[PDB]
């Protein structure tokens, strides 16, 4: 009674997710006797229909997996820079970066992975086949559905700047001259063929078969870097979670390719030598504590995070008790320190 | 990018983060696959010292390469209490999921705060560069006056990140929460 926010309550499974309709299509999935995983992947397949503004099967993405006798893992799926890909691909004749060419141009795409991350994931770690988990989506693409407030918002908002700028793009997601308004239906008939393809075939059908074919003409057509042998090549990477302890608490999180994980556990481990709780939330005191221990983490996250498998990342250091001290000693609860004093950190006497 | 977890009635749990990058990604359509392509490229460091679209800056370590996964802030992330699953988390929001995600752990352990109450409690946020203080609306002038006192460089901004959460009883119940700030979303069980 003393809440004013309350939690959404079931005893037996649960999903959460940005939309509406995905969240279904994973708790149906419960229902019908599929696992975390068998849920997870067909809520992937679902948002990558439903929720075109980040649900993809042309992105990448992460996947934390903890089962119910402990054993957790990440599965890393992250795009992969074309193998043509150079250090210097997004600079101008003068030497400056030139978003447009790493935002909007074709060179902006990496070689997508998320419909292997979630075959390596289903294939281990669930139970039910790919064409079981993909159908939702399918139903979805082929029969459509209808445009929410939340869509209609994105199309006109984000969609306006690039969607109608290209001629397949604008065929789906435009209409009558207009992003798709709320109350309309979205059909999309090319990603049900791509999702029914999928389904019969496996993910090599993303990867070798007629929807690799499609992603590198589109590429060769334009001026992109992705080719077949680049699809071909794309691995998802099954690796160990980076974790700390947070006062008896242990947290699980992605280890590089992703900085996320190496960073919330930095922060904690600053964190833990306040009494933060005395403070409490929106306090003066917490949010000085934390904002100055924030900075220190980016600063480090600048020079010492990549993937793993080009550059060896410290980690071990980053995620360090002991250094995270040396940074908590250098915090003033009445004096923030301007991030130009400050500095990627010395690791040495942590590694 | 967006986020979304899951929990069975096993007891297994799972955290999705995945993303285009930017919405719509480049907003470009591979040929007549249907399948929009994305712009993670942005998410290497460009040119040493020279900020990308979420104002995150890198040098050797994240440079583009071929054949190399760029740097991400996605954090699907599980809190473990008394040895098992209890907080399921994670959000969108580029260089901001990092400390989306660590609030929802702070509000959790430290504020003592349900899913909900830790999803619905305003956000703030600090990169290093730019040096600022970005606060969402939702707190208290008097706080914030403070900060400026303490010489934090308070930025009003947009609201950031779109939580979906689940946390776990001691009984088993499961608890969850979707986050205000995205319509149309859902949080929901049997
Ligand atoms: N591309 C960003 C996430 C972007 C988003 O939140 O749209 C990353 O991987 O960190
Ligand atoms: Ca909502």
């Amino acid at each position: 009674e003393e809440d004013v926010f309350h939690p959404v309550r079931a005893k037996q499974g649960m999903v959460a997710s940005v939309d509406a309709t995905a969240t279904q299509v994973g708790v149906d999935i419960l229902k019908e006797g599929g696992n975390a995983v068998d849920a997870a992947v067909a809520v992937g397949y679902a948002l990558a229909v439903t929720h075109p503004q980040a649900g993809n099967l042309g992105g990448g993405g992460f996947m934390l997996i903890r089962s119910k006798n402990g054993n957790t893992t990440a599965i890393d799926f992250r795009e992969m820079a074309p193998a043509k890909a150079t250090r210097d691909m997004f600079l101008d004749d003068q030497g400056n970066p030139d978003s447009k060419k790493s935002l909007t141009s074709h060179l902006a795409s990496g070689t997508p992975g998320t419909v292997a991350g979630f075959s390596l994931a289903l294939d281990k770690y669930g139970t039910m086949p790919l064409n079981k988990v993909v159908q939702p989506a399918f139903k979805l693409a082929r029969d459509g559905f209808i445009v929410n407030d939340a869509l209609a918002d994105d199309l006109k908002t984000y969609g306006s700047e690039v969607l109608p700028n290209h001629e397949n793009s604008k065929a789906i997601f435009w209409k009558e001259g207009e992003p798709l308004k709320k109350g309309d239906t979205l059909v999309q008939a090319n990603l049900a063929k791509s999702l029914e393809m999928i389904a019969e075939n496996g993910p090599d059908e993303f990867y070798k078969g007629t929807i690799a074919e499609q992603i590198a003409q589109e590429m060769q057509k334009n001026g992109g870097l992705i080719t077949k042998e680049d699809l071909a090549a794309y691995k998802a990477v099954e690796r160990t979670p980076i974790s700390g302890d947070y006062r008896g608490y242990q947290v699980y999180s992605m280890p590089p390719p992703s900085s996320g994980g190496i960073h919330i556990v930095q922060i904690l481990n600053i964190l833990e030598n306040f009494d933060m709780k005395k403070y409490g939330f929106g306090s003066a005191d917490a949010m000085q504590i934390m904002a100055e221990a924030e900075k220190y983490a980016y600063a480090d996250r600048s020079e010492y995070l990549g993937d793993p498998d080009f550059v060896k990342v410290p980690w071990q250091a980053l995620t360090n008790k002991a250094y995270a001290k040396s940074i908590a000693d250098q915090i003033d609860i009445n004096k923030a320190k301007p991030s130009s004093e400050i500095r990627p950190g010395k690791l040495a006497p942590y590694e | 990018t967006t986020h979304y977890s899951v929990v069975d009635k096993d007891g297994n749990a799972v955290a999705v983060t995945y993303t285009l990058n930017t919405t719509f990604g480049t907003g470009i359509v591979a040929g007549e696959s249907g399948i929009l392509l994305n712009n993670q490229m942005d998410d290497f460091s460009a040119k040493p010292g020279v900020p990308n679209v979420y104002g995150l800056v890198g040098g050797d370590a994240n440079a583009v390469g071929p054949n190399k996964r760029p740097l991400s802030s996605m954090s699907p992330t599980i809190v473990v209490k008394d040895g098992k699953t209890w907080l399921v988390t994670g959000s969108p929001g580029g260089s901001r999921i990092i400390t989306t995600v660590l609030q929802m752990v702070v509000n959790s352990i430290d504020y003592g705060l349900n899913v909900a109450e830790a999803t619905n409690a305003p956000r703030f946020h600090h990169q290093w560069l730019p040096d600022e203080l970005r606060v969402e609306k939702g707190f208290s002038p008097d706080t914030l006056k403070l900060l400026e006192a303490k010489g934090q460089k308070v930025a009003l901004k947009e609201a950031m990140g779109s939580t979906q959460s689940i946390m776990v009883g001691p009984d088993g119940e499961l608890y969850g929460a979707s986050d205000p700030r995205s319509v149309d979303d859902l949080t929901a069980g049997y």
